RNA sequence: GCUAAACCUAGCCCCAAACCCCACCUUACUACCAAACCUUAGCCAAACCAUUUACAUAAAGUAUAGGCGAUAGAAAUUGAUGGCGCAAUAGAUAUAGUACCGCAAGGGAAAGAAAGCAUAAUAUAGCAAGGACUAACCCCUAUACCUUCUGCAUAAUGAAUUAACUAGAAAUAACUUUGCAAGGAGAGCCAAAGCUAAGACCCCCGAAACCAGACGAGCUACCUAAGAACAGCUAAAAGAGCACACCCGUCUAUGUAGCAAAAUAGUGGGAAGAUUUAUAGGUAGAGGCGACAAACCUACCGAGCCUGGUGAUAGCUGGUUGUCCAAGAUGAAUCUUAGUUCAACUUUAAAUUUGCCCACAGAACCCAAAUCCCCUUGUAAAUUUAACUGUUAGUCCAAAGAGGAACAGCUCUUUGGACACUAGGAAAAAACCUUGUAGAGAGAGUAAAAAAUUUAACA
RNA sequence: GCCUGUUUACCAAAAACAUCACCUCUAGCAUCACCAGUAUUAGAGGCACCGCCUUCCUUAAAUAGGGAUGGCUCCACGAGGGUUCAGCUGUCUCUUACUUUUAACCAGUGAAAUUGACCUGCCCGUGAAGAGGCGGGCAUAACACAGCAAGACGAGAAGACCCUAUGGAGCUUUAAUUUAUUAAUGCAAACACCUGCAUUAAAAAUUUCGGUUGGGGCGACCUCGGAGCAGAACCCAACCUCCGAGCAGUACAUGCUAAGACUUCACCAGUCAAAGCGAACCUUUGAUCCAAUAACUUGACCAACGGAACAAGUUACCCUAGGGAUAACAGCGCAAUCCUAUUCUAGAGUCCAUAUCAACAAUAGGGUUUACGACCUCGAUGUUGGAUCAGGACAUCCCGAUGGUGCAGCCGCUAUUAAAGGUUCGUUUGUUCAACGAUUAAAGUCCUACGUGAUCUGAGUUCAGACCGGAGUAAUCCAGGUCGGUUUCUAUCUACUUUAAUUCCUCCCUGUACGAAAGGACAAGAGAAAUAAGG
């Protein structure tokens, strides 16, 4: 411990402190680098690499839609709903080897992705989840034990609803009708041919896509599932079923 | 260090300790003067305008007198045989708008003690001679000597580095860059007590206005108070000083040349001892004899703007009065005779 | 009454002695009046500190000193010597290691 | 062979479970007469102090608060009978809240089953031993230990001695070893080889204090009620004289662990008064009371005592317990110079590649000794990465200087050496000289290493 | 000081406190003090009864004593503080005898502080600077018992005093921050009382006491920079020797960006800069937070200039923790100062260097003063004087023996040698000293922890009380004057406890030598005393 003095004694002053020179962190300004951290959204990356992997691997199923959920179930992904991940986002990485035929639903994704992912005649549209429906969307059994009702997909918020309903960005929110004017923009600035899913085999499962509103693909705001006894409760009282439709 | 003492001086502030000075000099110096003198020091300053003959002259004078200043220096040169510098009327105590820049671009007029222009109008600046001011650098009369005419030459000395800066400043502001470029001013930051060995026997006219007691910047601020009781010692050595850069002005003005030595005090010690020692040290130990001019006549003309202190044997000394709370200024002329 | 005098001191002087391989920008010498002169390859802050204007070998030399005309007072001292006199200054130089650049085949058209 | 030594259960600790005749508030333990509720403060941290701090899991030490600094700090949401204990200085304080101490509040025990001496004093000389020796001593060598210091035999601290008890608690990040591995983890968290688990690392005693709440005016200060005492003489209705009882405490001596935590003997002051004194009651702690001495308030009152906060705090002092080896030594800021933080140094582990020495060439005008730089060469180290304590306001010697007095075992800066490390020498000996790397030897060669000097006739 | 009284229980009994008397200020009034009172009253403060006006003497000797609203008047009193006549006395010259206690031995009973271990000597030297323990010498069988108090820096309280601590506490304030609480008012609120909010006070409450330097003062400094110390890369202190600055002038690309570098020995901060873009064609002070601005940007101090947001004096009434890392006495260095001795003659000395004295200086020696250093001791050692007892040096004051002399004799002056012996009593003063009185053969200079308080004393000085004078707003303070004021120790160890006189005067020689006289010897001897030692 030494020979006398504050440091033997075991009372030297606190971590940071300098001898009574002002410390090094505090004659630092002040600035905003983490202001609102806790309030910034957070997309975990998932490069076509890793989706290529996955599905090459078998965890992921290219047959049927891709969603959040089937990212977290195949492990691709891990999304941490109470540190702010608001979900994945698309990544380029991994583009100019991409050659599955997908249909995946993401929060954020680039516009080199969503050309691979629309090349290989897959689709890409970018969903939005509040962080309740994340964390159900990602964890749904517990939220299935949890014992409540299916609850409702909330909107995004105002700023992120013009991301969500431009086409270019494959929102969905975005009207319809701008996709294809979309897909061929992409396809001539990457220079390849936009093939027509319409004549794919799979050209359902590639439609799909659930409802603003809906959390899971098949199952409704509103309903309880009871996997003790492998059924679905459905409300049928006017306003509950007004209310779980709005 | 003994901490604890029997008794401990009352600690007077510097000012106080300054009036007692006075209060116990001249009192007996003055007699029944010392009263109003005491009140004309503790009273405000009267401040004379100096225009700046490197800017519109004409157009500041008429504003001056518009203002009802006149120019106490104009109607007296008739009589005592460029300078132009405005006062208001005894009693009066209105004060002059501060200086502002001129239309040329330099400072139209300079605020100072009309007192401290007297020994510039005593030197007697004849055209085409040289002039010192061997220790002068407060500006004042320096910048009233530069503003004499356009055919001169001076050089302005000072130990004081911070005091050269404030001439500088002065400058830049009064005097054009035609003039302070010009050779015709020269500003140096030297000891005046070796200026006779420096140059001697070079200047024609001198001006040495030795560092004072400044008794009434002294009773105003008390930074720097000469009175503080801790420079006792250097407010002792004080006359030595200001006999060797008398002394040194002495030698550096030319035989024949002429000197004013000047003060901002009202003490017979440093008005006319000094002189005197000046004149002893500097015959015996140097060989040289000077001769203390006359300025009797100079009082009279000036009687109306300033009021002289008359048993003052050798020298002229302008003291404060409330009408003309313009003192004080002692000021002797001294011809070099060899 | 003798105050200040504290100041610590300007660890200045030559940063590359001669030899010393040098790259572009480094300092060479910090100096308070003109001890040492720039060379070829050296430039001169508003300082007077010397700093290599390319990558190379420092080399330290002695010159003729001729400087510019509009430097009045060195033209005066100039005017006021001999005639056989010649000032000379140590002059600091960047001796440029590596040539500014290769000619390379691109494309065979 | 005495004193003594020893012993094992009396009980206790932490969990789990379970919700546990008569008398007596008057002076308590006495048979029987006409009214509660109301912020804690402060210590302490902030290196003072003044706002402030200080009375399931996960989200998260996050949002927030804050002399925006010390630090404080959510919620939405998630859902969850046993003993690697003690065993009579331990474990409860406990055989007992007893004995005992205190007016009181209050404090609060102990215990039951070697040392020291004696047998047998002692012999020149000496840290009490060691080398030895035929032999105890005699011979030679040898300046106790700890701590604090530049440096201690030091005439600096502590220790009579024995037994028992008595002092290094933990994170962040590393490193090591496993597991799994672009994933790890038994939700949450982390992840651009990571993640998970484990291993290793942060003392003891001590103030004067402050505040809260009690307890104290059986001493003492003053006061209230109602009592009592004051001979004799002199003088006459007395804050009168002398002088008993009584009260006090001037001076001296004694005593000074005492008869006494303020006494004794003599001497002395008052002794009908503002006197002394018994009894009961009152005033309570920042308060009382005070013919102000900072006097007194239960022997220690410039602010009582007890309990609690409290294991207060202490940059200050002291202490800090097995063996063995290894590396290891002299700037800046700071309410700061008795401290700390950074640097430098130091230690460990790791990476890869130059490191030191170093000639020539080279480094200024103004107005010496040397130094810097690096091809070789002698060498094997250097740099960097990770982690990190501690030392960090020294001494003397040689040398260049400054201050002082061309004093100081004096005070400063610089180069170097030595000391704080072994040994030999210079008498003893930190700093001068020789010399170092460790053991055994009843071998050998050496190093430094011993002061020298004696002197007045005269043509 | 009027008085009698009171007080620091346990170091101060006093001049301090109170006190009648007097003065000043405040109050016009009842049902718990004042007060069951009412201005001749009550409360508080000051002041001090009362009354009247505005160099000599003492001694023999005398640092003592007495006398030549304000200014005086002391009646009485006093364990107050000084001085004195006379007396008295063992206070003393100068101590002795006896009794009792204690004591020592015998018997019984039987502690305490203390203690590293000790097989515990002296001298010199050395050393953390003071040695029983180390070096060189000397001494040395072993043990009781009784004394002593020189040493064991002896034992007692983490002594006294001094310094330090971002340790306490007390006191005072024009230190800082508050007014919660009361008292006043004002504004609302309820229609005297009460609530809220402001302002001003009173009372208090909380908190702080920067740093470096300075012994005889009345402060200086604290940040930055230039020069020397520090000569030649860099770097280098100081109470070190000097100097300078807290910006200005200029322009308004004096813009933006960016390789690579320097760096005040850390960090913070601070410098330089190619290329590029854009216009054109510059030479020092300060952080963070906090504020202000829409922002760009800007500000206050933070000069104790790495910056507490806002806090001073004082403490001897003090306390705690420490410090010999830091003062005073003392020890130890040093020798400026001081003292001594030689060399030189300037010179004085009637001339005359050297009978004697001595300048400017030079060279040695000492460790007696005044200082300097901070090396030992701050985990119970005040200091000065005095008493007692002294050990030692000789640089000799007397006594002894000599040389010279400006020594005829006596006398001196000077020098050499000599440390066996000796070296007074009084007045003032606390005094060492000093002056004075009277002596003496002489009344020596010093060291010994300015010898010696476990032998004594406490008069000065030093602690708690109080005055005078002075400083300070006050608390308090003071190198000053004064009155008062607790001095413990039973001895374990070392050491020690029985080791051939000196002077003076008288006389003889002898009023002899010598000398003109005056004066006046030696050497030798006798007698008286006195002291010292031993009986
Ligand atoms: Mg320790
Ligand atoms: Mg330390
Ligand atoms: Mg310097
Ligand atoms: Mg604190
Ligand atoms: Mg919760
Ligand atoms: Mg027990
Ligand atoms: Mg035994
Ligand atoms: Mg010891
Ligand atoms: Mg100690
Ligand atoms: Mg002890
Ligand atoms: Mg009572
Ligand atoms: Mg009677
Ligand atoms: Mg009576
Ligand atoms: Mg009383
Ligand atoms: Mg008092
Ligand atoms: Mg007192
Ligand atoms: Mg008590
Ligand atoms: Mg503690
Ligand atoms: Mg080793
Ligand atoms: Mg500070
Ligand atoms: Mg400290
Ligand atoms: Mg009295
Ligand atoms: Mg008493
Ligand atoms: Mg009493
Ligand atoms: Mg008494
Ligand atoms: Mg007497
Ligand atoms: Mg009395
Ligand atoms: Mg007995
Ligand atoms: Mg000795
Ligand atoms: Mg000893
Ligand atoms: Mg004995
Ligand atoms: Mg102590
Ligand atoms: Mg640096
Ligand atoms: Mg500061
Ligand atoms: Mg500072
Ligand atoms: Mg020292
Ligand atoms: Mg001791
Ligand atoms: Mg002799
Ligand atoms: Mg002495
Ligand atoms: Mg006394
Ligand atoms: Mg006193
Ligand atoms: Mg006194
Ligand atoms: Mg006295
Ligand atoms: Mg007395
Ligand atoms: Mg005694
Ligand atoms: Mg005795």
């Amino acid at each position: 411990r030494g020979h006398k003095g504050e440091r033997q004694r075991g009372t030297r002053p606190r971590l940071g402190f300098e001898g009574g020179q002002t410390p090094f962190y505090i004659r630092i300004p002040k600035y905003g680098f983490n202001e609102g951290h806790s309030f910034r959204r957070q997309y975990k990356p998932l490069s076509l690499n890793r989706l290529q992997y996955l599905i090459d691997l078998g965890r992921v199923d290219p047959s049927q839609p891709i969603d959040l959920t089937q990212l977290v179930n195949g492990r691709g992904v891990t999304i941490q709903p109470l540190k702010r991940d608001y979900g994945v986002q698309l990544v380029e990485e991994g583009a100019d080897t991409f050659t599955a035929k997908v249909n995946i639903e993401v929060q954020l994704a680039s516009e080199l992705a969503i050309a691979a992912i629309e090349k290989n005649g897959g689709v890409v549209t970018t969903a939005f989840y509040d962080p309740r429906s994340l964390d159900i969307v990602c964890k749904p059994v517990p939220f299935f034990l949890r014992g409540q009702p299916i609850p409702k997909r909330m909107l995004p918020p105002e700023e992120l609803v013009p991301y969500y309903t431009d086409a270019k960005n494959r929102g969905y929110l975005a009207d319809p009708a701008k996709f294809p004017e979309a897909r061929l923009e992409l396809a001539r600035k990457y220079g390849y041919i936009l093939p027509d899913i319409t004549k794919d085999e799979l050209f359902k499962m590639l439609c799909t896509r659930k409802d603003p509103r809906q959390i899971f693909f098949g199952l409704a705001p509103g309903w309880v599932v009871n996997m003790a006894d492998k059924k679905i409760l459905k409300p049928t009282d006017e306003n509950l079923l007004k209310y779980y439709t709005s | 260090y003994k901490k604890k003492w029997a008794a401990t001086e009352p600690k007077f502030p510097a000012v106080r300790l300054a009036l007692q000075n006075f209060d116990m000099t001249y009192s007996v110096q003055f007699g029944d003067l010392w009263p109003s003198i005491r009140v004309s020091l503790l009273s405000e300053q009267k401040y004379g305008a100096l225009v700046n003959n490197f800017a519109a002259w004409d157009h500041v004078s008429a504003k001056l007198e518009q203002l009802s200043a006149k120019d106490f220096v104009n109607e007296a040169i008739s009589h005592w045989e460029n300078l132009r510098c405005f006062t208001f009327d005894r009693g009066d105590i209105s004060r002059f708008p501060p200086a502002r820049p001129g239309s040329l671009g330099v400072m139209e007029y300079y605020l100072m003690d009309a007192a401290s222009l007297l020994p510039v109008l005593a030197l007697g600046l004849q055209p085409g001679d040289i002039v010192l001011d061997l220790c002068a650098a407060p500006g004042g009369k320096t910048l009233a000597l530069l503003q004499t005419g356009c055919c001169r030459n001076l050089a302005a000395n000072d130990l004081s580095p911070s005091r050269i800066a404030r001439l500088q400043k002065i400058l830049h502001s009064y005097v054009p860059e035609e003039i302070r470029d010009g050779n015709q001013v020269r500003v140096t930051s030297w000891d005046g007590r070796k200026w006779g060995e420096l140059e001697g026997d070079t200047y024609d006219r001198v001006l040495v206005d030795v560092p004072c007691t400044t008794d009434r910047h002294s009773l105003h601020e008390e930074e720097n108070n000469i009175f503080k009781r801790s420079r006792k010692k250097e407010r002792q050595i004080l006359p030595v000083l200001q006999v060797q850069l008398l002394a040194a002005g002495l030698l550096a003005t030319k035989p024949g040349g002429h000197v004013v030595y000047s003060t901002c005090s009202l003490s017979h010690l440093q008005n006319e001892y000094v002189v005197q020692g000046a004149i002893e040290l500097l015959a015996n130990q140097y060989s040289i004899q000077v001769q203390v001019e006359d300025l009797t006549h100079f009082r009279r003309v000036f009687m109306d703007t300033f009021c002289f202190f008359s048993s003052c044997q050798v020298g002229e000394l302008v003291i404060p009065n409330l009408m003309a709370n313009f003192g004080p200024m002692y000021f002797c002329k001294m011809r070099r005779l060899t | 009454k003798n105050l200040g005098g504290k100041s610590s001191g300007r660890r200045q002087g030559i940063k590359k002695m001669e030899g010393h391989y040098v790259h572009a920008g480094n300092i060479i010498a910090t100096q308070r009046h003109f001890r040492w002169h720039p060379g070829a390859h050296v430039g001169v802050g508003k300082n007077k500190c010397l700093y290599a204007l390319e990558e190379g070998i420092v080399r330290y030399t002695k010159e003729v000193y001729v400087p510019h005309p509009r430097n009045t007072e060195a033209v005066d001292l100039i005017t006021r010597l001999p005639k056989g006199a010649v000032l000379y200054k140590t002059f600091v130089h960047v001796v440029p290691a590596k040539p500014e650049g290769t000619f390379k085949l691109v494309a065979m058209l």
